Protein backbone atom coordinates (compact mmCIF):
# COMPACT_ATOMS: atom_id res chain seq x y z
CA UNK A 1 0.00 0.00 0.00
CA UNK A 2 1.11 3.56 -0.47
CA UNK A 3 -0.63 5.89 2.00
CA UNK A 4 -2.78 5.67 5.11
CA UNK A 5 -5.42 8.38 5.51
CA UNK A 6 -8.32 8.94 7.85
CA UNK A 7 -11.16 11.23 8.93
CA UNK A 8 -12.49 13.66 11.58
CA UNK A 9 -15.26 16.23 12.00
CA UNK A 10 -16.32 19.22 14.10
CA UNK A 11 -19.19 21.70 14.45
CA UNK A 12 -19.62 25.36 15.31
CA UNK A 13 -22.47 27.57 16.51
CA UNK A 14 -23.56 30.36 18.85
CA UNK A 15 -26.71 31.17 20.86
CA UNK A 16 -28.04 34.64 21.63
CA UNK A 17 -30.66 36.70 23.50
CA UNK A 18 -33.73 37.43 21.36
CA UNK A 19 -37.28 38.52 22.15
CA UNK A 20 -40.51 40.09 20.92
CA UNK A 21 -41.21 38.53 17.53
CA UNK A 22 -38.01 39.16 15.62
CA UNK A 23 -36.52 37.18 12.75
CA UNK A 24 -33.10 37.11 14.40
CA UNK A 25 -32.36 33.53 15.49
CA UNK A 26 -28.77 32.27 15.11
CA UNK A 27 -27.62 29.19 13.20
CA UNK A 28 -25.07 26.36 13.49
CA UNK A 29 -22.81 24.55 11.02
CA UNK A 30 -20.65 21.46 10.49
CA UNK A 31 -17.36 20.44 8.85
CA UNK A 32 -15.03 17.49 8.21
CA UNK A 33 -11.35 16.81 7.59
CA UNK A 34 -8.89 14.21 6.25
CA UNK A 35 -5.22 13.50 6.96
CA UNK A 36 -2.45 11.47 5.36
CA UNK A 37 0.79 9.57 6.01
CA UNK A 38 3.19 7.65 3.74
CA UNK A 39 4.79 4.19 3.66
CA UNK A 40 8.26 3.36 2.29
CA UNK A 41 10.50 0.40 1.45
CA UNK A 42 13.99 -0.63 2.57
CA UNK A 43 16.13 -3.75 2.71
CA UNK A 44 19.28 -5.71 3.58
CA UNK A 45 20.89 -8.92 2.33
CA UNK A 46 24.20 -10.76 2.22
CA UNK A 47 26.59 -12.43 -0.21
CA UNK A 48 29.66 -14.66 -0.36
CA UNK A 49 32.19 -16.04 -2.80
CA UNK A 50 32.51 -19.50 -4.28
CA UNK A 51 35.53 -20.28 -2.08
CA UNK A 52 33.97 -18.81 1.08
CA UNK B 1 -66.88 48.58 34.50
CA UNK B 2 -64.45 51.47 34.19
CA UNK B 3 -66.01 54.46 32.42
CA UNK B 4 -63.25 57.00 33.06
CA UNK B 5 -61.64 58.56 29.99
CA UNK B 6 -64.87 58.16 28.03
CA UNK B 7 -65.02 60.56 25.10
CA UNK B 8 -67.97 59.09 23.15
CA UNK B 9 -65.94 58.98 19.97
CA UNK B 10 -67.62 59.15 16.56
CA UNK B 11 -65.82 56.04 15.29
CA UNK B 12 -62.76 53.89 15.96
CA UNK B 13 -59.33 55.47 16.15
CA UNK B 14 -56.62 54.69 13.63
CA UNK B 15 -53.77 53.06 15.60
CA UNK B 16 -51.63 53.39 18.73
CA UNK B 17 -48.16 54.81 19.30
CA UNK B 18 -46.00 52.10 17.77
CA UNK B 19 -48.29 49.59 16.09
CA UNK B 20 -47.34 48.22 12.66
CA UNK B 21 -49.49 47.73 9.57
CA UNK B 22 -49.37 44.31 7.93
CA UNK B 23 -47.08 43.78 4.94
CA UNK B 24 -44.96 40.88 3.75
CA UNK B 25 -41.45 42.27 4.51
CA UNK B 26 -40.19 43.38 7.91
CA UNK B 27 -36.75 43.39 9.49
CA UNK B 28 -37.51 43.06 13.17
CA UNK B 29 -34.32 42.99 15.21
CA UNK B 30 -33.77 41.90 18.81
CA UNK B 31 -31.70 44.35 20.86
CA UNK B 32 -31.18 44.80 24.60
CA UNK B 33 -32.31 48.02 26.26
CA UNK B 34 -29.44 49.96 27.81
CA UNK B 35 -31.03 53.14 29.18
CA UNK B 36 -31.75 53.28 32.91
CA UNK B 37 -35.37 54.19 32.25
CA UNK B 38 -37.24 52.26 29.61
CA UNK B 39 -37.77 53.11 25.96
CA UNK B 40 -41.12 54.10 24.52
CA UNK B 41 -42.84 52.18 21.76
CA UNK B 42 -42.68 54.37 18.70
CA UNK B 43 -39.22 55.85 19.23
CA UNK B 44 -35.86 56.03 17.49
CA UNK B 45 -32.84 54.23 18.95
CA UNK B 46 -29.06 54.49 18.59
CA UNK B 47 -26.29 51.91 18.65
CA UNK B 48 -25.41 50.78 22.16
CA UNK B 49 -22.05 50.01 23.71
CA UNK B 50 -22.82 46.34 24.43
CA UNK B 51 -22.39 45.18 20.78
CA UNK B 52 -26.09 44.31 20.74
CA UNK B 53 -27.59 47.03 22.95
CA UNK B 54 -29.54 50.16 22.16
CA UNK B 55 -30.03 53.54 23.80
CA UNK B 56 -32.84 56.07 23.53
CA UNK B 57 -30.27 58.89 23.39
CA UNK B 58 -29.76 59.97 19.78
CA UNK B 59 -28.18 63.34 20.51
CA UNK B 60 -24.89 62.32 18.85
CA UNK B 61 -25.97 60.46 15.70
CA UNK B 62 -24.21 61.43 12.47
CA UNK B 63 -23.85 60.12 8.89
CA UNK B 64 -20.84 58.20 10.23
CA UNK B 65 -22.88 56.75 13.14
CA UNK B 66 -26.41 56.33 11.77
CA UNK B 67 -29.40 55.53 13.98
CA UNK B 68 -30.35 51.91 14.43
CA UNK B 69 -34.12 51.73 13.94
CA UNK B 70 -37.53 52.18 15.56
CA UNK B 71 -39.07 50.14 18.37
CA UNK B 72 -42.46 48.44 18.00
CA UNK B 73 -45.44 48.02 20.31
CA UNK B 74 -44.98 44.70 22.10
CA UNK B 75 -47.96 44.50 24.53
CA UNK B 76 -46.12 41.99 26.80
CA UNK B 77 -43.66 44.18 28.70
CA UNK B 78 -43.32 43.40 32.43
CA UNK B 79 -46.38 45.52 33.52
CA UNK B 80 -44.18 47.65 35.81
CA UNK B 81 -43.37 50.25 33.17
CA UNK B 82 -46.65 51.26 31.58
CA UNK B 83 -45.84 51.29 27.85
CA UNK B 84 -42.06 50.87 27.65
CA UNK B 85 -39.31 48.27 27.26
CA UNK B 86 -37.72 47.96 30.72
CA UNK B 87 -33.98 47.91 31.27
CA UNK B 88 -32.32 44.68 30.12
CA UNK B 89 -35.08 43.52 27.77
CA UNK B 90 -35.53 42.44 24.18
CA UNK B 91 -36.36 45.56 22.21
CA UNK B 92 -37.73 44.39 18.82
CA UNK B 93 -36.36 47.12 16.55
CA UNK B 94 -37.88 47.51 13.07
CA UNK B 95 -36.11 48.99 10.06
CA UNK B 96 -38.04 48.02 6.90
CA UNK B 97 -41.81 47.98 7.42
CA UNK B 98 -44.48 50.66 7.72
CA UNK B 99 -45.11 51.93 11.25
CA UNK B 100 -47.35 54.43 13.01
CA UNK B 101 -45.43 57.24 14.73
CA UNK B 102 -46.11 60.61 16.34
CA UNK B 103 -45.86 63.89 14.41
CA UNK B 104 -44.03 66.92 15.83
CA UNK B 105 -44.47 69.74 13.32
CA UNK B 106 -46.35 73.03 13.28
CA UNK B 107 -48.07 72.70 9.90
CA UNK B 108 -48.39 68.92 9.85
CA UNK B 109 -47.38 66.52 7.10
CA UNK B 110 -48.93 65.21 3.88
CA UNK B 111 -48.60 62.01 1.85
CA UNK B 112 -45.11 62.18 0.40
CA UNK B 113 -42.65 64.22 2.44
CA UNK B 114 -39.07 63.92 3.65
CA UNK B 115 -38.58 62.70 7.20
CA UNK B 116 -36.34 64.86 9.37
CA UNK B 117 -35.07 63.81 12.79
CA UNK B 118 -34.42 66.36 15.52
CA UNK B 119 -31.34 65.09 17.35
CA UNK B 120 -32.08 67.13 20.48
CA UNK B 121 -35.18 65.15 21.50
CA UNK B 122 -35.57 62.50 18.81
CA UNK B 123 -38.79 63.67 17.16
CA UNK B 124 -39.85 63.35 13.53
CA UNK B 125 -40.85 66.31 11.38
CA UNK B 126 -41.22 67.56 7.83
CA UNK B 127 -38.38 70.09 7.45
CA UNK B 128 -34.92 70.70 8.89
CA UNK B 129 -34.56 72.57 12.18
CA UNK B 130 -31.81 74.83 10.86
CA UNK B 131 -28.95 74.81 13.40
CA UNK B 132 -26.98 71.63 12.55
CA UNK B 133 -29.29 69.79 14.94
CA UNK B 134 -31.30 67.76 12.44
CA UNK B 135 -30.69 64.76 10.21
CA UNK B 136 -32.57 63.56 7.16
CA UNK B 137 -33.38 59.85 7.12
CA UNK B 138 -32.65 59.48 3.42
CA UNK B 139 -34.79 56.43 2.75
CA UNK B 140 -38.05 57.26 4.55
CA UNK B 141 -41.39 58.75 3.61
CA UNK B 142 -44.78 59.52 5.09
CA UNK B 143 -48.01 57.78 4.18
CA UNK B 144 -50.75 59.88 5.82
CA UNK B 145 -51.75 63.51 6.13
CA UNK B 146 -51.83 64.42 9.82
CA UNK B 147 -51.92 67.53 11.99
CA UNK B 148 -49.62 68.45 14.88
CA UNK B 149 -49.31 65.87 17.64
CA UNK B 150 -51.26 63.17 15.80
CA UNK B 151 -50.44 59.66 14.61
CA UNK B 152 -49.22 59.15 11.05
CA UNK B 153 -47.88 56.02 9.39
CA UNK B 154 -44.54 56.17 7.62
CA UNK B 155 -42.49 53.80 5.48
CA UNK B 156 -38.93 53.32 6.67
CA UNK B 157 -35.67 51.94 5.29
CA UNK B 158 -32.59 52.30 7.46
CA UNK B 159 -29.96 50.81 5.15
CA UNK B 160 -29.80 54.08 3.17
CA UNK B 161 -27.21 56.34 4.86
CA UNK B 162 -28.56 59.52 6.47
CA UNK B 163 -27.88 63.04 5.22
CA UNK B 164 -26.57 65.80 7.48
CA UNK B 165 -28.29 69.16 7.17
CA UNK B 166 -27.03 72.43 8.61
Amino acid sequence: IKTVDYYSMDGVGKAEWIADRASDIPVVGLAMEKATTTVHLAGIGYDYGLEE
Amino acid sequence: MAPYNETYASDYAFAYEGMVSDIAPADIISRTVETSAGIGFGKIVAQGTSDRGCKADVSAVSPTAPPLGITVRSQATENLTLDKYPRYDGAAIMRKGVIWVLVTDAGGVVAGDPVWLKKSDGTFSNADVGSSGGLRLAGCRWDTSAANGALARMRVDFDVPPVAGA
